[PDB]
């Protein structure tokens, strides 16, 4: 029950959420450019044929 | 006989069936249903985020 000890316990804390935050950002990010450029290439191939 | 010459009657056939050649264009677009389902079936995921913090 120190004073600086229950703090020291939430500073522990406040830095987990971030490091876990930036990372799931990370995650949708990829995930959204990764959809993005399969539905280009899909629509690309389409595109193609009916121009011939 | 005598000078003429004679040749026999010839036979003929009864039926016959038309089946015309036709032109082939060869087109792509056509059967390429399979693109089309793969672009359906996209599914993209997003986590929640803030939700596990
Ligand atoms: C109708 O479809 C058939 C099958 O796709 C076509 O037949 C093909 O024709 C090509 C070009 O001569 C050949 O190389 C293939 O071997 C044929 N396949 C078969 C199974 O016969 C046919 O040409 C099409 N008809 C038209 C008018 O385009």
């Amino acid at each position: 029950n120190n004073n600086y000890s229950k703090l020291r316990s939430m500073g522990y804390a406040l830095t987990g959420a971030v490091q876990t935050l930036a990372q799931i950002s990370d995650i949708n990010d990829q995930n959204l450019q990764q959809g993005i450029y399969l539905l280009r290439d899909h629509i690309v191939t389409l595109m193609e044929a009916t121009l011939h | 006989c005598f000078g003429v010459t004679f040749k026999k009657p010839l036979v003929a056939e009864e039926k016959t069936s038309l089946e015309p050649q036709l032109p082939h264009l060869q087109l792509r677009l056509p059967h390429l249903v399979g693109i089309i389902a793969k672009i359906k079936g996209i599914k993209i995921e997003v986590t929640s985020s803030g939700e596990s913090i």
